[PDB]
């Protein structure tokens, strides 16, 4: 099993990719008086929002 | 060796800037997506930007990301990072490279309203303060004024 | 990344040979930079090598 | 000064494209220098094009312009040119060469392996593109292959950004 | 490794001629290290028991214990450093280029010395100078470095306060009262036996030096 | 502050507390002579206020470990308040010096009774002050290895003991100050200087510099040694990168530690203690990571000596750091007329604008007690 | 603009590529490169 998870991991394309998304936040909090700058319909984990 | 791919960025990463990366594929047939990726260096382990980004003949096999490294998110401290790991994945290929950063993002132009001042006087002074974009940064700014001995005098 | 192992024993007088590999090596994502730096040697005449 | 001018080069490659008329440009300056654009001056070059053949070019000679202080000139090189090597010297009938202040310089062709090239029709118009006018350049790929050459891709860049990148198809034109 | 007058594979048959049958003795390895002893030196053992010997057969040869030093790694050794042959340098090593044109050091006045010792300050540094234990600041204690390299020198130099407890090659000779004596004070020269040898049987500090017999600090005869 | 240099324990300090077993040859000594050391290092604070990236010390083990090691420590003086590592051994001058130094340590938590220390003093210094050169070991010529180190050749040895002694006598004498004493003091530095003064092998040379600097900082010929033990250094790199120093062809190789290997690390830690009474952090920089490196590893001859001055040495340097770290309050004020200013000068804030001082009165600048240093001008513009 | 190599012309075109098509802007470095316009 060390090759499932190691190797999948260095070399990714050499494996099926499941590249799209699969969790995501829900849409950021307002601020007052403000507005997230990029609007969006999907917001994966690891995603910045300025 | 018909399958290739080409992923050209700036030569140097501009902390805090907006960097457009853009990716051609040839030899390919089946619409597929790509990943270009701006992580932590050696490590790889924080990612600072991703792009997922679509390639198909509909968009004749180009396309392009826009990724940026968020100052605060770079570890910072004594030992500011010098090196970032720019990253390709795709269900074909995989590849990084070393890409430099550097911190040198934006422009302030002082004007001072006289080029010349007697003593008994104060100077008016002022900063336009833009990005590497040439917008308003709307980020505080300091001066600091150095006599012609070399002596720092004050700074605001 | 380097794994080992250690003969408990060896074979010997014809028994069965250990067969398996002793060391397994990983291709890491290292934490650390090298320090490593060329040795300019002086005056001495570097070759190619 | 016995030799007050001092040249450069201003917009050169020293990168060839065969047979496209090759433009050079060069300023003259002072000691304390300043765009003096009244002096003549003449260019001696030499060249190779394969297996080492050097061949000598003819010389050409131009004023500075006035204003602009470029001495301008074009070299038609041969179609088969390698590299060129050459010399610009102050041509004014008053300074002896010793004075006529002079320089050389060197230019390499792009050495693609596979003998395959994307020439550019530009001439180096001299004169800035005004904002919101249309920018036409034909592109010319030439190569062994230039069947599979379906389309070149093309970018825009300024300042540290890319800003455009796009696709130039093939014609049935070829 | 077979023995000449053995062979097979593993030495198993005899020639006619081999005598002495079933003569054994070699080294076995090892013992793990001893914990370390009141010494802090640990040990290990090997017993010649792998075989015994036999029969006439040797011991198994050479040192049957090692000893060895108890040693750790007392610092943090984050990372191996790249170390080489003959890395070190003497104060040989050529003095850098100084291109930054950053002030040298100053030599400090005389009686004099430098607080903060350095190869080079910055364009705007101060250096403090300081005066020995015998001596007193007089004027602005600072040099400042310009763009040019010079000091702004200061007026200041160390005048003498005092005069230290005179030492000449002669033990004794001397009074113990004080290591250190204002200008113009006595200094005491008491022969042990009441006898001059050479100077003053007494003198006194002239606020530049007592000008002493060098040679002879009252080397009086007992 | 400058370029500050992060040289710390490993996780060993668990080790070097927890040290090789209690026993004969007073390895009960040598296990717990660390113990105070450790313990000091750790009283820079940060240590016990962090040492999170692994499970704490726990605290009440080293008091308990400290409280035990004074109770070991009183087992080895001799009745006449010398110091024999055997009970009815011969009385040494040396193990007294040692134990001196040890008890100028601990007073923080556990004060010896000044009158013992003064006994142990007047002992030492009434019995073995000599006219030239000082402090001969009174009767024991067989050295110990792991508690002591090589002595010299007999030419100038004294100048070992002289400057052994006076370091234990220094760290002993704030808690007894007695006048003969510092006069004892006088003399043995007047004999180790004046011996000092032809360069005895540089391991004497850098032990006397390092006692020297508890003295008269500030003592010509003093300034003097210290000038030749700065021309004896050895770096790596133009600008040096790392600084130590070798004699006694110790460049010939040493893969495990080893008498020769101990001479260097204690010959380094002493022109580093040295350096450190001049506060001369630019200079003690790359020495600092030079011994970082812990390069001739695992350090000595794993010495009590060279460990003991190393880790005092890198305390003495953790301090310092602290110690100039900027947080200085000033206030300035006219003596009769009020206020004038007051600058938060900080290492964020370093440096604050000039001020024109106004009034006709003389003025008193003072701060709040804070930390680090600064430097205060005052100038005056005069037609004449 | 030109360049002795394709590597040579990413590189003075201020851009760095990642292409396994037999070329590495490895070959070249940021030489001050002080040319006049």
């Amino acid at each position: 099993d060390e090759e499932l998870e190691h190797l999948r991991l260095l070399e990714p394309h050499c494996f099926p990719l499941s590249l799209v998304p699969t969790e995501f936040c829900p849409s950021p909090p307002a601020l007052k008086d403000g507005f997230v700058q990029d609007e969006g319909t999907m917001f994966p984990v690891g995603k910045n929002v300025v | 060796q018909e399958q290739t791919y080409v992923i050209s960025a700036p030569k140097i990463f501009r902390v805090g800037a907006s960097e457009n990366i853009v990716i051609q594929v040839y030899g390919y047939t089946e619409a597929f997506d790509a990943t270009i990726s701006i992580k932590s260096y050696p490590d790889k382990k924080f990612s600072y930007s991703s792009g997922h980004v679509h390639l198909s003949s509909e968009n004749k096999f180009q396309n392009s990301a826009i990724l940026t490294i968020q100052p605060k998110q770079l570890p910072g401290g004594q030992n500011p990072v010098s090196y970032v790991y720019l990253e390709v994945v795709s269900k074909h290929f995989s590849k990084s490279k070393r890409m430099p950063i550097t911190y040198d993002n934006g422009f302030l132009f002082i004007h001072t309203d006289k080029p010349v001042y007697t003593p008994d006087q104060s100077v008016k002074v002022r900063v336009y303060s833009l990005n590497d974009d040439l917008k308003p940064a709307k980020r505080e700014t300091v001066l600091t004024f150095i006599d012609p001995e070399g002596s720092e005098v004050d700074m605001v | 990344q380097s794994k080992v192992r250690s003969v408990l024993r060896p074979s010997q007088f014809g028994g069965q040979p250990c067969t398996a590999p002793l060391v397994a090596f990983q291709p890491c994502i290292p934490s650390k930079l090298c320090k490593i730096e060329e040795a300019d040697c002086k005056n001495k005449f570097r070759c190619d090598s | 000064v016995l030799s007050p001018y001092k040249l450069n080069l201003v917009a050169t490659p020293l990168f060839l494209k065969p047979g496209i008329p090759y433009p050079i440009k060069v300023q003259v300056k002072d000691s304390l220098d300043q765009l003096v654009g009244g002096v003549p001056v003449t260019l001696n070059a030499q060249t190779i094009d394969v297996n080492q053949e050097t061949s000598d070019l003819d010389p050409s000679k131009s004023v500075t312009r006035v204003d602009d202080g470029v001495a301008s000139f074009v070299l038609n090189l041969p179609s088969g040119v390698t590299v060129l090597e050459f010399n610009v010297k102050t041509d004014a009938p008053d300074l002896p060469e010793e004075n006529q202040a002079r320089e050389g310089y060197r230019a390499i062709a792009y050495s693609s392996l596979s003998q395959s090239y994307l020439y550019i029709d530009w001439t180096d118009n001299h004169k800035a593109l005004l904002v919101g006018e249309h920018l036409n350049i034909i592109v010319t790929p030439k190569s062994p292959y230039i069947d599979k050459i379906t389309h070149y891709n093309y970018l825009i860049l300024s300042k540290g950004k890319i800003i455009h990148f796009g696709t130039r198809e093939k014609f049935s034109d070829a | 490794v077979c023995q000449s007058g053995t062979y097979g594979e593993n030495c198993e048959k005899q020639s006619p001629d081999y005598k002495s049958n079933a003569v054994d003795g070699q080294w076995g390895c090892w013992s793990s290290w001893s914990t370390c002893d009141a010494t802090y030196k640990r040990s290990r053992t090997r017993e010649c028991n792998n075989p015994a010997p036999q029969r006439g057969g040797k011991r198994c040869e050479g040192e049957k214990r090692q000893e060895e030093d108890c040693t750790f790694s007392i610092m943090e050794n984050n990372g191996q450093p790249c170390i080489n042959d003959d890395e070190e340098m003497k104060e040989v090593d050529l003095p850098e280029i100084e291109a930054d044109s950053g002030c040298p050091q100053p030599v400090p006045p005389e009686n004099g010395f430098i607080r903060n010792e350095k190869q080079l300050y910055l364009v705007g540094e101060d250096v403090e100078i300081s005066c020995l234990t015998g001596f007193e600041t007089v004027g602005y204690q600072y040099f400042r470095c310009l763009p040019d390299g010079t000091w702004r020198q200061g007026d200041v130099e160390c005048q003498r306060t005092e005069c230290i407890k005179p030492v000449v090659q002669e033990v004794l000779t001397i009074t113990p009262f004080q290591r250190l004596y204002r200008i113009g004070e006595s200094i005491e020269l008491t022969c042990p036996k009441g006898f001059v040898v050479a100077g003053p049987s007494r003198y006194t500090c002239q606020g530049n030096s007592w000008t002493p017999p060098i040679s002879n600090s009252l080397t009086c005869e007992k | 502050v400058g370029e500050i240099l992060s040289a710390v324990l490993s996780q060993e300090g668990i080790n070097i507390l927890t040290h090789l077993p209690k026993g004969s040859a007073e390895a009960e000594l040598m296990s717990v002579v660390p113990v105070f050391y450790v313990f000091h290092y750790l009283e820079t604070g940060n240590h016990w206020n962090i040492f999170h990236s692994d499970p704490l010390i726990e605290k009440q083990k080293l008091k308990k470990k400290l409280k035990e090691g004074m109770l070991s420590i009183m087992s080895y003086r001799n009745a006449d308040y010398s110091y024999s590592v055997w009970k009815g051994g011969s009385a040494s001058t040396w193990l007294t010096a040692f134990a001196l130094r040890v008890l100028g340590q601990v007073n923080k938590y556990v004060e010896q009774n000044q009158n013992s220390i003064c006994n142990s003093l007047l002992w030492l210094v009434e019995n073995y002050q000599l006219d030239n050169g000082s402090f001969k070991e009174n009767s024991q010529y067989q050295p110990i290895k792991l508690q002591g180190t090589l002595p010299v050749e007999a030419r100038e040895n004294s100048l070992y003991l002289t400057a052994f002694t006076v370091i234990g006598i220094r760290k002993a004498f704030d808690i007894c100050p007695l006048v003969k004493i510092d006069t004892a003091l006088i003399k043995a530095d007047n004999f180790l200087l004046e011996n000092t003064l032809p360069a005895q092998s540089t391991f004497t040379l850098a032990i006397s510099a390092y006692a020297l600097s508890l003295g008269d900082k500030t003592h010509p010929q003093f300034r003097s040694i210290v000038s030749a033990l700065k021309r004896e250094a050895l770096v790596k790199g133009n600008p040096p990168i790392y600084r130590f120093w070798k004699d006694n062809l110790q460049h010939k190789d040493s893969s495990v530690p080893n008498t020769g290997t101990a001479r260097m690390v204690e010959t380094t830690a002493y022109a580093l203690l040295t350096s450190l009474n001049l506060k001369d952090i630019n200079y003690v920089n790359p020495v600092i990571k030079w011994l970082s490196e812990e390069q001739r590893y695992g350090g000595g001859f794993y010495s009590t000596q060279d460990t003991i001055n190393a880790i005092e040495g890198l305390t003495e340097y953790s301090l310092l750091v602290k110690q100039l770290r900027l947080s200085m309050d000033i206030d300035v004020s006219y003596k009769h007329k009020g206020a004038l200013h007051n600058y938060k000068m900080t290492d964020k804030n370093f440096l604050g604008r000039p001020v024109e001082v106004l009034l006709n009165d003389d003025l008193i600048v003072s701060t709040g007690f804070g930390s680090g240093l600064a430097t205060v001008h005052v100038t005056t513009v005069v037609h004449k | 603009g030109g360049g002795l190599n394709n590597a040579n012309v990413f590189h003075l075109a201020g851009l760095t590529f990642l292409t396994n098509a037999n070329a590495d802007d490895s070959q070249e470095n940021d030489e001050p490169c002080k040319e006049i316009l």
